[PDB]
């Protein structure tokens, strides 16, 4: 509860659980892994625009990734936007910061996937 | 029974590995510990190993009271650290370690403990440091570690650190100290001096165990895997002489002085002469374990 | 702003203009474009030359002989610091294994010759090859210098097929 | 350790140094110091990796008034080991990194800390500098890397510097330095010689620590699909060599490092300032053709 | 007499490594087995006890056939001793959750009790590995 | 009679001569229990090196000398004196939570009270019952439970100020100690069953290997002794043991050497007087 890493692995494992019973899984585990590369060479307009809403399609799996990774930015320790996220997008508020704390949300996203990765195996 | 006595630091330029010969830890080659608190430290056998090598094998000419005399004279030596005695040292603990943060890279950390021995170990030479030691979670009045409030993060954990006013309290003071006596007088060596009076950060005895014991380097070698103490460690120690074990005056050297006892000599001899740098710990044929002494 | 960029927030979208940037890692990779549903030559030929005089100098000169065998993003093996055009590094092994596969699993582990020249103890050594020919190469819609004992013969085979 | 020096390492080609599982983001990390992150070379590697291609190569060298092929296996043994050895090394540690950039190309980084521990390496050696490291975000002269006035821009991250005024400018002294040290005296590879003198940017250690962090090389690969850390090209590194005179017992078995002119330190050094290539091969997966770099004694 | 009870521990201890170990040599890559029993400490001491055991289940294999079935047998394993060997620190909550959801919904001390009687686990397990199996 | 409490601050070994076993320098231990103990011809040995090196002037009886005296000493202790065998009292052990923790079995808690009765002190508490802890104690876990190295044991705390443990702990802090370690020592002070306290005594003693193997006793142990009594000082004539005790616990230096190895800063310790 008290140490960041540990607090990132409770989060992990119930995301996970929850691509569990969905129509289209194994479509899921495939962009969970194709995530972190990605974002090493915006990324998240990519999965914004790959979106649709429908529960039987092969666009469902962005409709939980983008909504599922910015609940955790709510939460995050350290705490690098927490009000620009309360009445914005998350695309809407990453193109609204500066350098400094691009760098800083940068690492921390691709932090949460490392053990979305794990989790993700684990289970699916 | 010792009659002087004088502190002295010691800080790692590389990683060093003072063996602890063999046993069940989890590495395969770990370094050597107490053994009820888990806390490094170095054996007095090898520190006075690697001081009488050092001392040895170097060639200069010192003034030790009132007569000329090379500091490399293999009679002289073997009357100082005994014959191959009235000079010696104690246990190296260590008082400082470094730990990964995510402003700053690295900070050093210290608990109440280790400050207390310091401070009872000082007590036997005489010097008062004049001021009390900090508490548990504080840090000096200018640390940078801070983000986003009073919380530090170090390595993946979040210590809620309470910042300290005013100028005048204890770990501020601790820090200045440290700062001001703890590397010589200034010839370039500024950045660390600098650094050392704002990056100090005092955690609670139980998570200072949690590093030390999960937080050393460890290397796969060609297989069998090492254990290193981390670069940048600060480590104190005691030196303790006692007048020459002799019974005939021509036979103790320089040091039966016409007015001035044994000790005194022996004490100046030491500390007039002692070289800036020695390897310590074993591995040194790759580079591992030079190491910088101070006496102060 | 947003749409066409979606990038250099704020601080970094001043100073900078679609067309001032001087390398083209960035410029295809660094700077997608979103439709709302879906180069000096000196320096291509001075890598090249001191690749070449590297590659010599700590190799034999009799050991290799070069084979010259060949001439934003959305959905390009650029090199990471130089953005050039040529980085391939191991597709020249990948390629040859699948020709002489494809061509030639067991039958393929039976004979010496498939335990060095392809080795999986390696022997033969194959380097990135780089370019030769300062070319735009714009897309519409030494390749090889094999080194350690005849072995670029197979490959050009395998390259032509 | 009676006598050391320092030496260069600059590499050409992707170098791989892995360290265990280490289970985390690539597949297969390199070698990172524990309290600060940066990249590192074990000094087992290195050492191996030298007295490799001090084994294979061949050429006459003279020491003092003796003359020896470096190849011969009597005098191996007494020089790096089978009794330890007469000549270590220290480890490697990372003092540039190249970072992509808008204009120029590629612009280099490093940060204060790096920069003192460097100096402060160099003192063991008895070689004083003679100038004083540069401060945060300080660059050369004559920089190309601005643009919009004094802004600079590395990566998509945009950052703020100040240029110097005239030569006396501790970035312009460090540049300067750097060029006649880290390159062949006489003519080589020139066409870099004059962008480490034009170059170099100075970064607060927080930001190059993330840039080390972040801007490695990950070239993928399969096998069985799994990724890789390369360290970048053009990198510089940095290394102590160490010598002590020979654990030998009578003066016979000393071989030609005895002579009846000068000490046993003082051949070691000569013997391995003179007797090494100017290009080496460290790292792993050779085979494939990664990782070249060229080694140069002060 | 009775024993102490610095003993009637490592009694367990030494008796469930060799049955763990004799299970591994079963299947039929028992040498797989061997091998990764020898580097969980190493990852345990350079990482934590709750990534290494997340990579752990990474790699977990359905088939028995498969190189990887060794993980999942470690992971049973390392499971079953958990629920007896603290006493009851962790016992309520594997009983319904996956081991490693547990191990990361603990305090600092129960982590480091954990991390103990894992490593006191181990170096059993992996000295009678070492010698039942060439 | 005086109860004196040894207490270390550099790991301390007597030579116990040689072995066949294990350890190739063991430690003096009772010839039947296995406790470390100090012998005496050491221990006196000490004390009079520690007294013919110090210099400084008191006051006994009447008149007033320098310690340095040589008649002073080799009259009043030994040349032979109107002024026992060294004990342990407490032992260090790690522990999960606290860094480490003192534990004692009743035995040796039976002991002392035998001990100290001679002196005339009178506690006034019964000692504690095996397998409990005090009411302020930082060791539990999960609340029942302590972990000492790595094995669980269970204990029960003290739930009011009146009980045995805590009476003890503030009674021990109070004499022991002329801050830190006062305010540890009233809150981490364990009483183990006696049949598991000396398996502690026995397999957790440091064996620093420098090829052979020595072994000290942990630092920051406590140990008990008694100093009874009974020219320069002659005066009218002895008023009892007054004169002898008098001089001693006046010339009692804080920091004394014991044991070998001294010349690598081992075996010091510091000496208080009940």
């Amino acid at each position: 509860q008290k140490s960041i890493e540990r607090q990132r692995a409770a989060f992990a494992y119930k995301c996970a659980e929850a691509g569990k019973s969905i129509t289209k899984s194994k479509e899921y585990k495939a962009y969970v892994k194709n995530i972190p590369m990605l974002i090493k060479t915006a990324t998240f307009a990519f999965v914004k625009a790959k979106s649709e809403a429908d529960v039987d399609k092969s666009g469902y799996a962005y409709k939980l990734i983008y909504e599922q990774t910015t609940e955790w930015l709510k939460q995050e320790p350290k705490g690098l936007i927490y009000e620009k996220l309360n009445n914005t997008d998350m695309v809407k508020a990453l193109v609204e910061l500066d350098s400094d704390k691009y760098r800083a949300v940068t690492n921390e996203v691709l932090a949460l996937f490392v053990w979305l990765k794990r989790f993700a195996e684990g289970l699916i | 029974m010792f009659k002087k006595a004088r502190p002295f630091f010691i800080i790692c330029e590389t990683p060093l590995h003072c063996g602890s010969g063999n046993d069940i830890g989890n590495v395969d080659l770990p370094i050597q510990r107490e053994r009820h608190t888990d806390f490094p430290k170095i054996e007095a056998s090898s520190l006075k190993g690697g001081i009488r090598e050092a001392f040895e094998e170097a060639d200069k000419d010192i003034k030790v009271g009132s007569l000329t005399i090379n500091i490399s004279d293999k009679s002289t030596i073997s009357l100082a650290f005994g014959p191959e005695g009235a000079l010696g040292f104690t246990d190296a603990r260590i008082l400082l370690f470094p730990v990964k943060s995510m402003k700053g890279v690295f900070a050093w950390v210290t608990c109440p403990q280790v400050l207390e021995r310091f401070k009872s170990d000082l007590n036997l030479c005489g010097v008062n440091l004049g001021f009390e030691m900090p508490q548990a979670n504080t840090a000096p009045k200018d640390c940078s570690l801070f983000i986003n409030g009073n919380k530090i993060v170090l390595e993946e954990y979040t210590f809620e650190i309470a910042r300290d006013r005013d100028e005048s309290g204890n770990c501020t003071s601790l820090a200045n100290w440290l700062s001001e006596n703890l590397f010589l007088a200034n010839s370039g060596i500024q950045f660390w001096k600098e650094k050392i009076k704002k990056d100090i950060v005092v955690i609670s005895d139980d998570e200072f165990r949690d590093f030390v014991t999960l937080s050393t380097e460890v290397i796969t070698r060609t297989l069998f895997t090492e254990e290193y103490l981390p670069t940048d460690t600060v480590l104190y120690s005691l030196a303790l002489t006692t007048p020459v074990f002799k019974e005939k005056d021509e036979e103790k050297g320089i040091f039966k002085q016409d007015s001035a006892n044994e000790e005194d000599m022996v004490m100046e001899f030491f500390t007039t002469g002692l070289p800036e740098i020695i390897q310590l710990g074993g591995n040194a044929t790759i580079g591992k374990g030079i190491a910088r002494v101070k006496i102060l | 702003i947003s749409g066409i960029n979606y990038f250099l927030p704020k601080d970094t979208y001043a100073a900078v203009k679609p067309e001032q940037i001087d390398n083209f890692n960035l410029l295809l990779n660094k700077i997608p474009y979103f439709d709302g549903k879906k180069y000096n030559a000196s320096f291509i030929k001075r890598l090249s030359e001191r690749h070449k005089n590297s590659i010599s100098q700590l190799l034999g000169s009799g050991s290799i002989t070069s084979t010259t065998l060949s001439p934003s993003v959305y959905e390009i093996t650029l090199h990471h610091i130089y953005g050039i055009p040529y980085i391939p590094g191991q597709a020249v092994k990948g390629v040859v294994r699948s020709w002489i596969i494809t061509e030639v699993e067991k039958k393929a582990l039976k004979d010496a010759l498939f335990c060095h020249i392809f080795g999986s103890q390696g022997s033969v050594i194959f380097f990135d090859a780089l370019p030769i020919t300062l070319p735009q190469l714009e897309v519409d819609v030494e390749f090889t210098v094999g080194m350690k004992e005849i072995a670029i013969s197979w490959l050009k085979k395998a390259l032509t097929e």
